[PDB]
C-alpha cells in the first residue's frame, strides 16, 4: 500500500483510539476525497476514433 | 417483481409494408398475449407514417382486343399504428418460472449493463419500439448473476399499477426510474434497483467476499 | 450553388487527428499514445484487513473499515 | 522508485496507462494513487513496447473494431420545354 | 462409450405451447429435478429450451476440463 | 441514386485493422501479436496438495 | 523472474500468450498469476 494512504490510515486509527468520533468522520471524508471511492483494479489501454 | 413478457401489436391501416418488421409477439406464448397468471397492461400505443414508391404492372384490355401491359409507380404514405403491452405478475406466480430484465439500448444510447450497444451472453434482443431493444434472459442462474430484479414499466400516459384503481407513474419500493427511449416526446422509463445502476462508467464488479469482514 | 461540409472528429488516445493524416498513419501512431477506455474497480473499504496490515490489531482496523464504509454510505446517500 | 534507470537501460517508453488509483464513481475522475509502483526490476512487457511496474501485469487482449457506414442520397430533376409557333 | 464420455444427460424438451410431461395430466414448462433450462432456438417468437444438468454448463468460455481424479485426495 | 456501405470488423490479435491493408500483410503481421483464442483450465483446489 | 536478459541475448521477442493464470468461470477474465514463469 502507498505511503500516504498508509499514513492516513495510521492517523485515522490513532484518532479512533483516542475515542473521538468528531475528527474521525472529517478525516475519513478527507481520505475519501483524496483517494476516491473505488480503487481501480483493472484497466483497458487503447484508443478510439469516431 | 415478475416480468412475464412483452409483445408489440402492429395494425396496418394502408398496405402491408410497415408491419412486416415492426411487429413482435410475446416470447413465452409466441403470440400477442400474456402467459397464464399475468395481466396484460397497456404500455404505449403510438403511430408511424412512412412514404414509399411502389411499382406495379397491370395488363389492361380495352374492347377485349387491345391489350397492353402498363407499369405505373405510385408514392403511397403507409400508416400503421403499433401498440406495445407488457405482462406483469397478476398474483403469486410460480417461481422462478418467469422472465428477467437485462437492460435496454437504442441506436443512439449506451447500455451500462453491458457497456455496449448490445446484450450480454444468454440474452435475446427483443424489439419493442422503432429503436428500443430489450435484453431478455431465460436461464435462472444467468439472470441471477447478470440481470437485475425488476419493478415495472410506465409511460407518459400510463403508470405502474403495482403502487399501493388510480394509476401513478411511480416506482414502488426502493426501486428507481431510468430512461429507456423517447418516442415522439413520450418518456419511457423502467424501475430497477438504485444500487446496481449508479450512473457511473465504473463496471460494478461485485463478486467475493459475500460478507463484511467478520469480527475476531 | 450551396455547399455545406461538416466533419466532427472525436479522438481518444493516439496521434491527434487533422485532415492531413491517412488512417494508416493514425493506426500506426498509437504505439506510444495510449488511453484507458474501460476500467473496473473495487470498493476501498474491502481491502482493509489485518491480512493487508499486519502491524495494526484486529479491532482497530475493523473499526477503521466500519467507519470507512459508513462514511461511503453517508457520501452516497447525501447525493 | 524512479524508472529513469529503466529508460536509460532499455531505451523504451514505459506504459502510461497504469491502474491502482482511487476513482470516484460520482464525478468520474482520478483523485490519487493508492497502489505503490516500483521499478526495481524494470519489468518489461512481453511484446517489447512498455516496462510495466512490478505490481501490475498486462494481458494481451488485443482487439480492433472498425465500422464504416457511408450513405449517399442523390437526386436530380431536369425539365425542358421548347414551344415554337409560326404563323404565315 | 462415446456418448458417456462426451454427451450430457438429458431432461426433456418443452416449447412455447407444450411443456415437459416428466414433471410430477397437467403439463408444466419446468425442468424437473436438478435439471436447468437453457435456450436453444427461437422460431417466430416461440421459445425452445432444453433441460440439462447445471454442473456441466456453467456459462463460461473455459473448457470443462474434467478427467481425473475421480475422488478427492483421501485423508490419512 | 442511393449507395449504402456498411463495414464491420472484429479482430483478435494482429496489426490493428485499417481500411488500407490487404489480407497478405495482415497475415504476415501476426509474427509479433497474438491473443489466446482458446483456453482450458483446472480447478484451483486441485493444485494445493502435499 | 526477469526475461529481459533473454531479450538482450537472443535478440528475439518473448511469447505474450502464456498460461498459468487464474481464470474465473463466472465473469471469464484473468484475476492473477498462479504459476511462476522463470
Ligand atoms: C461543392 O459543390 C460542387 C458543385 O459545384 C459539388 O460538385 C461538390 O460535390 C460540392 N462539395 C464539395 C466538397 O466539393
Ligand atoms: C455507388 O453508386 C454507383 C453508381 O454511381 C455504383 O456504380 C456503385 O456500385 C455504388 N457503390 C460503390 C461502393 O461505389
Amino acid at each position: 500500500l502507498s505511503l500516504g494512504f498508509t499514513k492516513a490510515l495510521m492517523d485515522i486509527c490513532d484518532q479512533l483510539e483516542k475515542n473521538q468520533t468528531k475528527m474521525a468522520t472529517y478525516l475519513a471524508e478527507l481520505l475519501i476525497l483524496n483517494y476516491g471511492t473505488h480503487v481501480i483494479t483493472s484497466v483497458d489501454a487503447g484508443a478510439a476514433l469516431v | 417483481f415478475t416480468f412475464g413478457g412483452v409483445y408489440q401489436e402492429c395494425t396496418e391501416l394502408s398496405g402491408d409494408v410497415l408491419c412486416q418488421n415492426l411487429e413482435q409477439k410475446n416470447l413465452l406464448t409466441g403470440d400477442f398475449s400474456c402467459p397464464p397468471g399475468y395481466s396484460p397492461v397497456h404500455l404505449l400505443s403510438q403511430t408511424h407514417e412512412e412514404g414509399y414508391s411502389r411499382l406495379e404492372c397491370k395488363k389492361k384490355c380495352t374492347l377485349k382486343i387491345f391489350c397492353k401491359t402498363v407499369c405505373e409507380d405510385v408514392f403511397r404514405v403507409a400508416k400503421a399504428e403499433f401498440r406495445a403491452y407488457w405482462c406483469v405478475a397478476a398474483g403469486q406466480v410460480p417461481d422462478n418460472s418467469g422472465l428477467l430484465f437485462g437492460g435496454v439500448f437504442t441506436d443512439k444510447t449506451i447500455n451500462p449493463m453491458t457497456n455496449a450497444q448490445s446484450c450480454p451472453a444468454g440474452y435475446i434482443p427483443l424489439n419493442l419500439f422503432e429503436s428500443l431493444k430489450v435484453c431478455v434472459s431465460l436461464d435462472y442462474e444467468l439472470g441471477f448473476k447478470f440481470s437485475v430484479p425488476f419493478g415495472g414499466f410506465f409511460s407518459c400516459i400510463m403508470g405502474n399499477p403495482l403502487v399501493n384503481a388510480p394509476s401513478l407513474k411511480k416506482c414502488p419500493g426502493g426501486f428507481s426510474q431510468h430512461l429507456a427511449v423517447i418516442s415522439d416526446g413520450c418518456q419511457v422509463s423502467y424501475c430497477v434497483k438504485a444500487g446496481i445502476f449508479t450512473g457511473g462508467s465504473l463496471l460494478p464488479v461485485r463478486l467475493p467476499p459475500y460478507t463484511k469482514p467478520p469480527l475476531m | 450553388l450551396s455547399n455545406r461540409t461538416n466533419s466532427r472528429v472525436q479522438s481518444f488516445g493516439g496521434v491527434p487527428f487533422y485532415p492531413g493524416i491517412t488512417l494508416e498513419t493514425w493506426q500506426k501512431g498509437i504505439t506510444n499514445h495510449l488511453v484507458a477506455i474501460d476500467r473496473a474497480g473495487l470498493p476501498l473499504h474491502f481491502f482493509i484487513k489485518p491480512d493487508k496490515l499486519p502491524g495494526l490489531p484486529g479491532p482497530l482496523v475493523k473499526k477503521l473499515s466500519k467507519t470507512v464504509e459508513t462514511a461511503v454510505r453517508h457520501y452516497y446517500t447525501f447525493n | 522508485t524512479g524508472f529513469q534507470i529503466c529508460k536509460n537501460a532499455l531505451k523504451l517508453p514505459v506504459l502510461e496507462v497504469l491502474p491502482g488509483g482511487g476513482w470516484d464513481n460520482l464525478r468520474n475522475v482520478d483523485m490519487g494513487r493508492v497502489m505503490d509502483l516500483t521499478y526495481t526490476n524494470c519489468k518489461t512487457t512481453e511484446d517489447g513496447q512498455y516496462i510495466i511496474p512490478d505490481e501490475v501485469y498486462t494481458i494481451p487482449q488485443k482487439e480492433s473494431n472498425l465500422e464504416m457506414n457511408s450513405e449517399v442520397l442523390e437526386s436530380w430533376m431536369n425539365y425542358q420545354s421548347t414551344t415554337s409557333l409560326s404563323i404565315n
